[PDB]
């Protein structure tokens, strides 16, 4: 249920132009990436609340529900959208069910039992939780970069792929105390010039960074310690995913007997079931991996270039958030406490 | 995709593969070696009676250092080797 | 920076003729996507904040798709406004217009057609205003891409030779690749003031031209210009303009096309099944679809039932709400909303607009059927064929061989009913 | 002497090249400098292609050589073919391919009759060269070709590795004998062999899928039977070949692929690798320099300075070990026998 | 500095002990002192002892606590307590069930909202420190008792390992209730406290066999069931006990043989470690030295002098991390768990 519907085309560019500006912006990839698309998410669900009017909790939930609707169908595979969205109903929800009662276990046991001015101006207060979230945004590299002290120590061998400012932050807090090396493989053709750059800064806080090909991943696997990943996304089976040949890091650490570590916000996991990898892995331009003026190559040729890769959740070891260290069977305790498990579908 | 070039002279270095003294004795209105050069021709019909792959000629160009006198650079050329101290 | 672009719509429309007679040129639809919105995603990428775009055949229904479009909402990046003209107006004809009137600031983008492309003009923009900025006699800079000469995407008019200053990326000689010119002429002053020269057969001739301010007011002048290309390009170099320079910026990246020709029209389209114009990909959704990709490079919109034993085959896209009918196969194909297809059937290489029904034991292959076409049973249909506005086609009849139907006034075969040309429903 | 080997994983490793014949020995024949210009020069030139030049320039320098008054012909021919092999070692490590035969027309000339003249002992040496080109590379590779496209049944989707002469040769003799097949391509950095692959294989109409190292995963899924050309069998049953090869494999093994190594009997090795660091061969770290999808078309790099740049390094393996648990079918002259068989072969001579 | 971090893999585990009192700070109470001792010099008891006899001391220390009325309770007895934590600390590095029992006392010190007459104050907190050694420890362990000693059949061959306090709790009570079972102990180097083990359930008349851990794959073909004690339950799933813990359950998964680990839940941690070697307890090295039989028996080693002798180092690690896909099951007071539940449990506190 979008806002195609109960609005027209113009009424909300009238009414929500932020939600007109991020709707093409996530169409035209313009806003990329979790955080760029978290951020932005949360401001336009600023305006959001601000602007729309109500007199009922419930119209206000399917109003954001209906503008989530639509904000994920503009971009689906950017999860963090949809996983912001969620956080703000859930927001709503409990802040209504204690303005609910200050006027005054198991699902399990739901099967044997007891069968069966609310909405506005809490505007006030919701504003504010959507701002309690900007700031936890802000803080996610520091409250994970932090735990590096208790993974990374001198001496040892680290794997890691692409780029992650979640990942470098996290190496370089630990890397301007304590001496260790670091094993970039480039994440061509995607993630290729981002990494080679955070090789580089790696290097420069005196990290002793290797940069090597994706297809030396496997060979120098059996001299690594431990292998840091960052991800895209992490999905509602515990999968990840994340950015294109992370796999084959993935596969070579289990054949290895090399832990695999994640380090990412809990904004990046979405109650999203991967029923599919299909839906799930999108494909980028043939142009980063053949050149166009290839002309009897392209003409005779099926040319594929993979965005994402996926990662099934018994491939990961840990998983380093914000909130702390766990393991990937404590994700759904963590969902639980975090969205509401009817917006899981938006 | 072609490269011109008139800022390059011939350094008259050459090296031929050994029947190109084939293609020195009977074929002739030859010239200089300069004439002879570009009558290699690769391309289209070029009937003219050779001996075998397919032809090839390449050009390399330099920095410094290298071209010769035929003209008066002899003033400039012995200007120019004076790479001495004592 | 105020950037500006004029659009020349309507220039093809003769090419797409028995078409083009219901909708315009620029509303045709690609891949279920209208030609024009292409050519606006290109230059909402370059940065463009205001658009102008000539046009007459069907220029009501053009203007109104406009009114009622993505891009005349507040939100829009740029603002289109449109030119109502007398038809089959040259490149010149509208610049010289285009001069009468001071519509045009500073430097700006001009196309001709429709054009697919990702390639983002704002680096070549800079480049070409700090040239400006240093000399003011370089007038304009061609985007040009990359490619190999006998390269697919390469056509007719794409084929130039060009010869460019290595390193001021001046273009000092340009040539139309046409049969039975053998050779390149070159005068040999240019030599002595540009000394490493690179002759380019490589090239694929975008015309998308980035123009200055001076451009419409050289129109005015030298009113005898037609084409951008034969005639403006022709005269900066003999010197019928005395001290103008242009230049090339050939793009190493992305995509870069027109759609002039119906063949270009299948070239391009299938470029674009293939990711190679990302993110412009039928899976995006830009106008609110339903689209996903499927390995093989096939597209399927949501509500679309497929028959259990039919076969959609590689490099295949299927509008909404179309059914397809038992043991029926589909390869390689384009095919809008709400069509349907008979059972027992094969379209290979085909094109099949919104609305087109399809009977039993039909085999369509390399063929256009515009909107609400309608075909019977046990009926043939051949390469170069191309059916336009509803032209209905009866039971038992075979099609063929480029032959260019339609339902009106004009010079193409063919009219509508029972079993058609022959049997015709028009006699002519 | 190098000895120094410090914390570097990859310290060990030769790194030092030779491009140019400048100060380049007199005793070098004409024909071995061409041969080591195209070594260190050259960029695809296959595993046997390089043992097949190899053993044909050795001819010439036999051929041309003439025994001095300080030496009868077998103990001074070792030391003048000695002398060539160490300039060729300067110009590019040997092959395995390449070691096997040098080993063997070492042998060969140890075991000349000293009843033979030189000329008889000079005629011998290239009969038995030509032999060895002749059954061992030539036909041995015919035979891997007919017992490997064998294997290929209608529908198949198979997986190659870079360009391998064998396995493109196993795909294009599929075609000719008329199986309906694909192949999915599989290239990667820091050079584009396999675009090379797909050339070939696209100019003789193989219907192809192009992808590179890191979409393994994605393109998996579609992948029936998996050939791979290996440049050599470890006597453990391990699988020498290029770079990624064994991330095909150990992926190929998750998506229940088969796995099947192509290998020539006499690139059999007695050596036993345990990982993929103790012998390999350094790429200049420059080729990983430039990125943008070509090898020498020229636009600065971030990491253009890295020699320069403390703490940072630039390192890209040739080659890598596959297990043998990860190759289903080693394919040679003698037939489809399993891996560990290789020791096996190797006495069999 | 304080900190050295080198090639050795074992430079960073603290190996600073303090063995006497001498030049001992003036501000320790004497049953921190005492207490301090036996830490740092028995053998005879683990986790869960040295909970118990450090809380209780901790009341004696609070009960002889004297407040000072420049300030008054609330914010000073936290310091005092900090002082006698810090001598402990430096005696003998703290256990994970003593670290818990720690946050909770210095929890319960501060949310006292500036209340009581002090000895009142002083009346409540022994009351939760008793509380927490009825509760947390000793009611619980009760419930592990029973809640494993019903999982033990007619005929079964009982693994346990070392001296647990849990287990051994368990098997006596097994006997008691009439189960008709055999225990395996495993004991092991450098001090063998198997034999406190194997001497007390002797004396309780229950069938007993006694090996090494080097007779492991041995006697583990008999075994049917094995039982761990443990010092503290990761977060990840993963059991952090004794140094051969990880190799009993190991071959216990091999032979097809449940691992039962039994903790109380009080012991449970936020800590998540993937190797044995980031957090663990060094032993002295000196303990290697004695020939096996026996310990502090005298004899004089071969490696006696290994202090003075380079590049000869002796070692012995006090833990080690069992991973969970080792462990069948734990059980704790909540019941049989799978062991990957354990961060769930600290959440329901």
């Amino acid at each position: 249920g979008p806002i195609s519907e109960f609005m027209s085309t113009i009424n909300v560019e009238h009414t929500y132009p932020a939600v007109s500006s991020l709707i093409a912006d996530l169409k035209s990839r313009k806003v990329q990436g979790p955080f760029a698309v978290a951020v932005e998410t949360a401001l336009v669900m600023r305006q959001v609340i601000s602007q729309t009017r109500w007199s009922t909790v419930d119209q206000l939930i399917d109003t954001v529900r209906a503008v989530g609707s639509t904000l994920v169908k503009a971009q689906p595979t950017e999860f963090s959208c949809g996983n912001i969205i969620r956080r703000i109903l859930r927001l709503i929800r409990e802040e209504y069910q204690e303005l609910l009662k200050t006027a005054d276990y198991s699902s399990m046991l739901n099967l044997l039992g007891r069968p069966t001015t609310g909405g506005m101006d809490m505007r006030a207060v919701i504003i504010s939780g959507i701002q309690d979230v900007i700031d936890e945004l802000d803080k996610i590299n520091t409250d994970i970069e932090v735990q590096s002290m208790d993974h990374l120590h001198s001496n040892e061998i680290i794997l890691t792929q692409g780029c992650s400012k979640t990942v470098e932050a996290f190496l370089r807090f630990a890397a301007k105390k304590r001496k260790f090396s670091v094993i970039v493989a480039e994440g061509f053709p995607n993630n290729q010039k981002g990494s080679h750059a955070m090789a580089k800064r790696l290097a420069q806080a005196g990290i002793d960074t290797t940069v090597i090909s994706d297809a030396t991943i496997f060979a120098i696997m059996s001299r690594v310690n431990k292998v840091i990943l960052g991800t895209h996304a992490i999905l509602g089976n515990g999968g990840l995913v994340t950015y294109s040949g992370a796999q084959l890091v993935a596969q070579a650490a289990r054949h290895h007997a090399t832990p695999v570590v994640v380090c990412s916000g809990i904004y990046k996991l979405s109650p999203v079931y991967p029923y599919d990898l299909e839906s799930i892995i999108q494909l980028s331009s043939p142009d980063k991996i053949m050149s166009f003026n290839e002309g009897d190559l392209i003409s005779r040729a099926e040319i594929l270039n993979p965005y994402y890769d996926y990662i099934p959740p018994d491939l990961v070891d840990l998983f380093i958030t914000n909130l702390g260290g766990y393991p990937p069977s404590y994700l759904y305790r963590i969902m639980n406490d975090t969205y509401d498990a009817s917006d899981t579908i938006l | 995709r072609v490269t011109l070039n008139t800022n390059l002279s011939d350094a008259h270095i050459f090296v031929f593969k050994h029947w190109v003294i084939d293609l020195i004795r009977e074929k002739e209105s030859i010239s200089s070696i300069r004439g002879d050069l570009i009558p290699y021709l690769v391309k289209c019909q070029y009937q003219k009676s050779f001996t075998v792959a397919l032809i090839a000629k390449d050009g390399i160009i330099c920095s410094r250092a290298n071209n010769l006198p035929n003209y008066f650079e002899l003033n400039k050329c012995i200007a120019k080797l004076t790479p001495e101290q004592r | 920076h105020a950037l500006q672009a004029i659009v020349l719509s309507d220039s093809y429309n003769y090419r797409f003729r028995p078409l083009t007679l219901d909708k315009p040129r620029c509303l045709l639809p690609l891949a279920n996507t209208p030609l024009i919105e292409y050519t606006f995603e290109f230059l909402a990428l370059a940065g463009v904040q205001e658009v102008y775009v000539f046009c007459c055949a069907h220029a009501g229904q053009i203007r109104e798709y406009i009114e009622k479009s993505k891009w005349n909402l507040p939100s829009s990046p740029f603002s289109v406004n449109t030119i109502v003209s007398r038809e089959s107006l040259s490149v010149g004809d509208a610049l010289r217009e285009l001069d009468s009137k001071q519509l045009i600031t500073s430097d700006f983008i001009l196309v001709s057609g429709d054009v697919v492309s990702n390639v983002p003009l704002n680096e070549v923009l800079k480049e070409h205003r700090k040239r400006r900025e240093d000399d003011k006699n370089a007038i304009m800079t061609m985007v040009v891409r990359e490619a190999s000469p006998f390269h697919r995407t390469r056509a007719r008019t794409e084929s130039s030779v060009f010869v460019i200053d290595k390193k001021t990326s001046q273009c000092v000689h340009y040539q139309a690749n046409e049969r039975g010119k053998h050779y390149v002429s070159m005068d040999p002053e240019i030599f002595n003031e540009h000394e490493e020269l690179e002759v380019r057969n490589d090239l694929i001739d975008c015309q998308i031209d980035i123009c200055s301010n001076d451009v419409p007011a050289l129109f005015t002048e030298n009113f005898d210009y037609q084409d951008i290309r034969k005639d403006f390009v022709y005269g900066v170099l003999t010197s019928d303009l005395l001290g103008k320079k242009i230049h090339c910026h050939v793009a190493k990246e992305n995509y870069a096309a027109r759609v002039r020709s119906l063949q270009t029209y299948d070239a391009i389209s299938k470029d674009v099944l293939s990711r190679w114009v990302y993110p412009f990909v039928p899976d995006s959704n830009l106008l609110n679809q339903t689209f996903s990709y499927q390995r093989h490079q096939i597209y399927k919109e949501e509500d679309v039932v497929l028959a259990r034993s039919c076969i959609i085959k590689a490099r295949t896209l299927i509008g909404a709400y179309t059914k397809v009918g038992d043991a029926s196969v589909v390869a390689n194909t384009i095919i809008g909303r709400n069509c349907t297809i008979g059972s027992n059937c094969s379209i290979d290489s085909a094109f099949l607009w919104e609305d087109v029904v399809i009977g039993d034991n039909c085999r369509i292959g390399k063929a256009i059927l515009a909107n609400s076409v309608k075909i019977g049973n046990n009926c043939s249909i051949e390469d170069g064929a191309i059916v336009a506005a509803g032209v209905v086609i009866g039971d038992n009849t075979i099609i063929e061989k480029n032959k260019r139907l339609t339902t009106f006034e004009s010079h193409s075969q063919g009219t509508l009913n029972d079993p058609s040309l022959v049997g015709i429903g028009g006699r002519g | 002497i190098f000895e120094e080997k410090q914390v570097s994983i990859f310290s060990h490793l030769d790194w030092r090249r030779r491009r140019t014949t400048e100060n380049i020995p007199k005793d070098i024949h004409p024909a071995v400098i061409r041969l080591g210009l195209k070594l260190a020069n050259y960029k695809i030139f296959g595993s046997n292609q390089r043992c097949i030049d190899l053993l044909k320039t050795f001819k010439i320098v036999i051929q041309d050589y003439q025994t001095p008054y300080g030496t009868t012909l077998s103990r001074h021919l070792t030391t003048h073919i000695n002398s060539q092999i160490a300039y060729l070692v300067s110009t590019r490590p040997l092959s395995i391919s390449m070691g096997n035969a040098i080993r063997f027309l070492k042998l060969e000339i140890s075991v000349l009759d000293i009843d033979l003249t030189d000329d008889e002992g000079k005629e011998l040496l290239l009969e038995k060269i030509d032999s060895y080109i002749r059954d061992r590379i030539i036909i041995a590779g015919q035979v891997i070709v007919q017992a490997a496209t064998e294997k290929i049944q209608d529908g198949d989707v198979i997986l190659t590795y870079l360009h391998s002469s064998t396995v493109n040769d196993v795909l294009i003799h599929a075609k000719n004998v008329g199986k309906k097949f694909r192949v999915v391509v599989v290239d990667s950095r820091p050079e584009f062999e396999g675009r090379v692959c797909l050339k070939l294989l696209t100019e003789h109409g193989i219907e192809c899928t192009y992808v590179m190292i890191s979409a393994l995963s994605y393109i998996m899924q579609e992948v029936t039977k998996i050939f791979l050309g290996g440049h050599a069998m470890l006597s453990n049953g391990a699988l020498y070949s290029r770079a990624g090869t064994s991330l095909i494999s150990l992926l190929g093994h998750e998506s229940n692929v088969p796995v099947i190594a192509c290998c020539e009997s006499y690139k059999f090795t007695e050596r036993i690798q345990l990982d993929s660091l103790v012998y390999n061969e350094l790429a200049p770290g420059d080729q990983l320099v430039n990125m943008g999808v070509d090898d020498f078309e020229e636009k600065p790099g971030v990491l253009a300075n890295w020699k320069s740049v403390k703490n940072l390094k630039l390192l890209s393996l040739k080659y890598d070990v596959t297990p043998p648990r990860l190759i289903t079918v080693c394919v040679c002259e003698m037939g489809l026998l399993p891996s560990t068989s290789v020791p096996a072969i190797i006495n069999e001579f």
